[PDB]
RNA sequence: GACUCAACACGGGGAAACUCACUAGUUUAAGACAUUGGAUGGUGAUGCAUGGCCGUUUUUAGUUCGUGAAUGAUUUGUCUGGUUAAUUCCGAUAACGAACGAGAUCUUAACCUGCUAAUUAGCGGCGAGUACACUGUACUUGCUGCUUCUUAGAGGAACAUUGUGUGUCUAACACAAGGAAGUUUAAGGCAACAACAGGUCUGUGAUGUCCUUAGAUGAACUAGGCUGCACGCGUGCUACACUGAUAUAUAUAACGAGUAAAAUAUGCUUGCAUACUUUUCCUCCGCCGAAAGGCGUAGGUAAUCUUUAUCAAUAUAUAUCGUGAUGGGGAUAGAUUAUUGCAAUUAUUAAUCUUGAACGAGGAAUGCCUAGUAAGCAUGAUUCAUCAGAUUGUGCUGACUACGUCCCUGCCCUUUGUACACA
């Protein structure tokens, strides 16, 4: 059902041409079972966003959003945590006044940007102020995008 | 849509100079109009020249009242 | 006196020296009042 | 050398003296820059008192701006546009090498 | 009390008088001039008096006056 | 160092000062062009710094505070107008009117285009505000430009 | 060898490159089955199969896309390769099909060659309606 | 007023029409039967 | 102040000081000129003294003149009829001929001129690759054939164009085709003549007249007031759910808007005086805090930095719920953390927690609407130190239905009757 017939030649070179939707579980999947990163244990008592004003109800919530962010981060090569706020964003409402747009919580993010630095997919430069990631990370997530093709595909 | 008499009178000032060099065809009656006339602007030009070529299409086909 | 920097008392409109009705887009500083009137000569042209 | 005005034909005047004038001092020069017309609005309400129907009416100033370069002196350059500009139009400059 | 220093009628007289030309700004709680290094109350409360007895004329506009200096009352006004 | 917006609006009030300057003192001759009597002009402003349809009416409005008869020197103004060469003229007058009756009679010949972009473009229009013993007076002027062409003007040879 | 057009339907622009290859169209870093709407990727396959499959195998036909809603970028990328390949079969490939490919296309539909006009109107005074104005109470 | 329960063609609304359900309990039946909406299989 | 349309989210009126016009008050001379004489000022009155501006008749087609013609007011022209956007034209015609109005005029959406061109934009080409293909690709670094693509100067294109029809075969209208454009292609603003005793002298040092000025009706400051309530009337927001409530993820716009004040030190004894940069906008980032908020810096007076190879939402794909006033729904009050503002108490605003009303789609009546429009969804800007549920733009999601009629209503024309004419 997911699968469906291309008529044009595919590449399959990178993380880009493949879908994004099951990468994310798939990625959260392979990140639960290596135990790459913690829970952590402070984050799980907080909601996402202030719009939310619910629990993720998931209980994988984090590690589904590092491959989210880690997506974003090839996505285009500059990341700061005022763009994966926005993105992350959610209507918010007020009560009897009407529905308004606000930002996520940052501090999980920041928290997740420091935990992909300690495992070393992204580094920090002056040049290109923007997260972006090492070239190690990306041919390794090169090769974990074909087999994720490959395992969809055959 | 209808027609106003500013245009009508203009239409019906041409004709009687030079309807010798003012054919059948829509196409180079307009580039004649230009040539002759003085409108400052395009489309009241081009109007006028819709309205002498809708004037030639019922000339020679009775009596044409003026001209 | 007790002048502030901030509000209808910092500034007011530079023709009519009221405190009521003054624009402060693009720094015009004007009344609307007579501002509908400066507007021609000021080059606020209306199109539409 | 770039210049900003509200009238349209002064800029078409002016840029039509600085082409004519670098095709006869035969020096290289960028095509004419063509910028994006940026506009100003603001909305005001008619009817100063309070009665009646509510009535607004809006305003609109283009202002053009186009950019040229040229590698020619510094001093003919500004002489010329002196001569062939008029007090509406506002000019700066800037030189290039290659 | 604002109680005015001669040497500020002087010093204004003075000024006004090498001027010609004077734009005092109808505003009086602005602490300076641009061209006066002197507080702007008492050029007023100069000003309407020397206008009142009839020797200096202004146009008038709103928040500027643009004060003229005639012929006559330069005789007066020089002691 | 200012915002190109804030510069522009700058010298339109700047400008905007120029021209009600220009009305103010304007007054013993018509109009001879602007500057960028002079001695204190010049002087004023660079210390505050660091068929003429406008003269017509300041000309119609001159003539009621001299005091005279309105109805017997608005037809010689007209006339003055049409030797000037104006197509035609417009001259409303509005208040008091020697009595308690607020009234208006309007003066109209010739083309006198009323509406639209052209009408703007062409007309040029002037009104004043003249004060009286019991009251102001309003003076509107138009008159327009002999005819580039106007649209309406067609005619082949 | 490289062909360049144009695609602007709604307020979603495009543009469009047909150059010879093996047959590698991609839209900006993704492919064309990675929109998410099939209902889209329907849309997209409707000028493939008025054209041939065999004859886009030798043609690469790059894209990009800056703008608009989702309905807006698909119908600019839709008239924006059908003019793509229709000037590319004009320059390069051959004339003799480009008649038939043509011919094709405006007897299937005239919005794959050319798209429509219609856009948002300045909204109007009276109220919040663009059309209407406020409800009034005698 | 619900009164289903759990104690006792696949679609959800088929199944909980016929076993007197309620579509959450009858979607996990229908994962036990095979082992938000999709295509029919 | 304003009281049917033509008042009641209006006075650009989202009021902690002023705003402030009021109140309890306190001061000041800031009364020019020739003790005293003596004015300016005034949000004090008079829009029924006015000017200007505006809202209505009124987005409609109407208004006027020269000459002619028919005790006088007056009539004709300005119309039986056909058409329409309209006294727009055709036509008959004691009228002929004019002027205004309508039209016309000009921007946006919209195609072309492979025109005219490139900064801060793009198409490329190759200089080195990060992994795969195989006889370029997603992502990185630098320069240079060029301008359809990003943009904009000018011009062109649409004029019932061409055929099948209706029509006095006249003015026009209908179908088909090309075409981006066939209702002027659609939206805009200018709005004639005349009138309202419509609103405004609280917008003006525009304004007469009447009134006040030392116990000010001038100005400044202190606490308040429009935010209080048996109630009625509008304008609006939130819902009354399963095409929906809750949680993640992908594809997303356009109009926008953006630079006389901080801190440091010295003397005197945190405060006063003195000198140094700019702190006095949006902000990106990295960090502290769930957040609110805070610290230090990139960038930008701006197609250059926010941000724009992209800033919102309606969606979207999958999970939980599976229509039970329920978990929907958020009226209600309690506890707080932070900013804005010298000052937030009448808890401004605000993150969090607790609290848990009506609401099963709404009587009589009433409003709005014909294609990117309804509606929904958002979002920019306005006043703003802080506060949109207000107003004014922008975009996304693109609908059901006529393609007409005068039945109501409201206007317009003709005839007619009037004892009405402030109609």
């Amino acid at each position: 059902r997911l699968l469906e017939p291309v008529p044009f030649v595919k590449t399959n070179n990178c993380i880009k041409d493949v879908d994004a939707d099951l990468f994310i579980r798939s990625y959260a999947t392979h990140l639960k079972l290596h135990n790459k990163i913690t829970y952590p244990k402070w984050c799980t008592f907080v909601k996402t966003g202030k719009g939310r004003k619910l629990a993720p109800l998931n209980e994988d919530w984090y590690f589904i959003r590092a491959s989210s962010i880690l997506r974003r981060l090839y996505l285009h090569p500059d990341i700061g945590v005022g763009f994966l706020r926005r993105q992350f964003s959610s209507k918010q409402r007020r009560g009897v006044a009407p529905n308004h747009t606000s930002l996520a919580s940052g501090k999980i993010l920041r928290s997740i940007l420091q935990q992909l630095e300690n495992l070393g997919y992204v580094e920090q430069n002056p040049k290109k102020k923007g997260r972006r990631l090492t070239t190690k990370g990306e041919n390794a997530i090169n090769n974990f995008a074909r087999y994720i093709n490959k395992k969809v595909y055959n | 849509r209808v027609r106003t008499k500013t245009i009508k009178r203009a239409a019906r000032q041409i004709v009687e100079k030079y309807y010798a060099k003012l054919t059948l065809d829509f196409q180079i009656n307009k580039k004649i109009t230009e040539e002759v006339a003085i409108i400052p602007s395009k489309r009241m030009k081009n109007k006028v020249a819709g309205f002498v070529t809708h004037l030639m299409k019922r000339i020679q086909k009775g009596p044409v009242r003026g001209i | 006196v007790h002048p502030k920097k901030y509000g209808q008392g910092s500034r007011q409109c530079r023709v009519c020296s009221n405190k009521h009705a003054i624009i402060r887009k693009y720094n015009i500083n004007i009344c609307r009042q007579c501002f509908r009137e400066r507007a021609d000569i000021i080059g606020f042209k209306k199109y539409r | 050398i770039a210049l900003t005005s509200k009238n349209l034909r002064a800029i078409e005047k002016v840029c039509s003296d600085i082409m004519k004038g670098a095709k006869e001092k035969n020096l290289n020069v960028s095509g004419p820059v063509r910028l994006p017309v940026k506009t100003l609005r603001i909305t005001t309400r008619k009817s100063p008192c309070g009665e009646g129907t509510n009535t607004w009416d809006r305003f609109e100033l283009r202002i053009y701006k186009r950019l040229i370069d040229l590698y020619s002196q510094c001093e003919v350059v500004t002489q010329m546009t002196s001569i062939n500009i008029d007090p509406v139009v506002e000019v700066e400059v800037i030189i290039t090498d290659s | 009390y604002s109680y005015i220093p001669k040497q500020n009628k002087k010093l204004i007289y003075e000024y006004l008088f090498k001027e010609g030309v004077i734009v005092v700004e109808k505003d009086a709680k602005i602490p300076r001039h641009p061209h006066l290094n002197v507080p702007n109350l008492h050029i007023m409360m100069t000003l309407k008096s020397l206008k009142s007895r009839n020797y200096v004329e202004e146009k008038y506009n709103w928040k500027h006056q643009y004060f003229i200096l005639n012929n006559e009352g330069i005789e007066y006004l020089r002691e | 160092p200012i915002s190109k917006k804030r510069k522009f609006i700058n010298d339109g009030v700047f400008q905007a000062e120029l021209n009600e300057f220009l009305a103010r003192i304007l007054a013993e001759d018509g109009y001879s062009g602007v500057e960028v009597r002079i001695r204190e002009l010049t002087s004023l402003v660079q210390k505050r710094f660091f068929l003429c349809a406008m003269a017509q009416a300041e000309s119609l409005r001159y003539k009621l505070l001299k005091g005279l008869a309105v109805r017997r020197a608005c037809y010689g103004v007209l006339r003055h107008i049409m030797e000037s060469g104006a197509k035609g003229c417009e001259v409303i007058v509005s208040g008091k009117l020697r009595a308690q009756r607020a009234k208006s009679m309007k003066f109209r010949d010739g083309y006198l285009i009323s509406t639209g972009e052209p009408s703007k473009r062409f007309v040029n229009t002037a009104t004043r505000s003249a004060q009286l013993k019991q009251g102001v007076l309003g003076i509107k002027v138009k008159i327009m430009l002999p005819t580039s062409i106007l649209p309406d003007n067609i005619s082949v040879l | 060898k490289r062909v360049q057009t144009f695609g602007k339907k709604k307020t979603a622009v495009a543009v469009a490159t047909v150059t010879n290859g093996k047959g590698l169209i991609k839209l900006n870093g993704k492919n064309l089955d990675l929109v998410e709407p099939y209902i889209l990727k329907t849309k997209v396959y409707e000028p493939l199969w008025l054209i041939g499959s065999g004859k886009l195998k030798n043609l690469d036909i790059r894209i990009r896309v800056k703008g608009g809603g989702q309905t807006s970028q698909i119908y600019a990328i839709r008239q924006a390769i059908g003019k793509g390949i229709i000037s590319y079969y004009q320059k390069y490939v051959d004339e003799s099909t480009k008649k038939e490919l043509k011919d094709v296309l405006l007897r299937y539909d005239r919005s794959l060659l050319v798209g429509d006009t219609r856009r948002c109107e300045p909204k109007k005074f009276g109220g919040k309606g663009a059309r209407a104005r406020y409800q009034k109470s005698y | 007023k619900l009164n289903h329960a759990v104690f006792i063609v696949i679609t959800p609304s088929a199944i909980a029409e016929k076993y007197k359900v309620n579509l959450s309990v009858a979607r996990a039946v229908i994962n036990h039967l095979a082992d938000s909406q999709k295509l029919y299989t």
